[PDB]
């Protein structure tokens, strides 16, 4: 699977 | 006739420690010789499956036990975050780790040992 993004 | 009793399976070196989080409790890894990839994959030495970690996120390179481990960022979505001074470390640019030294990858929070301590 793709690498997820953090939100900050 | 197993694959590993042919070998000599050296012992481990280092320690890994990941603090408890979002993303659950406290964990110890071993760390040995050569390359320790930290990555979402399962074959990683550090094996870290949470969707913020990069398949292949970082690298900790042990050389010898007398000689410091050398941490790179492999170009990891979420960045690996070094305090010796604080900063994104960019990928490539090597890292020596120093005994105790506090690590981020993506947002897990981590601290290398040394055995010797």
């Amino acid at each position: 699977e793709d690498t997820q993004m953090i939100d900050w | 006739q197993s694959s590993e009793s042919l070998r000599c399976n050296v012992e481990p070196v280092g320690r890994l420690h990941i603090f408890s989080g979002a993303h659950g409790p406290e964990k110890d890894f071993p760390l040995h010789l050569g390359k320790n990839v930290v990555g979402r994959m399962p074959d990683c030495s550090v094996a870290l499956p949470f969707p913020s970690i990069s398949k292949q996120h970082a690298e900790i390179e042990i050389l010898a036990w007398d000689k410091a481990p050398i941490l790179r960022d492999c170009g990891s979505l979420n960045g690996t975050q070094i305090l010796r001074p604080p900063k994104v470390l960019s990928p490539g640019v090597s890292h020596r780790l120093r005994d105790q030294e506090l690590i981020l990858f993506a947002d897990l929070l981590c601290q290398y040992h040394r055995l010797d301590v």
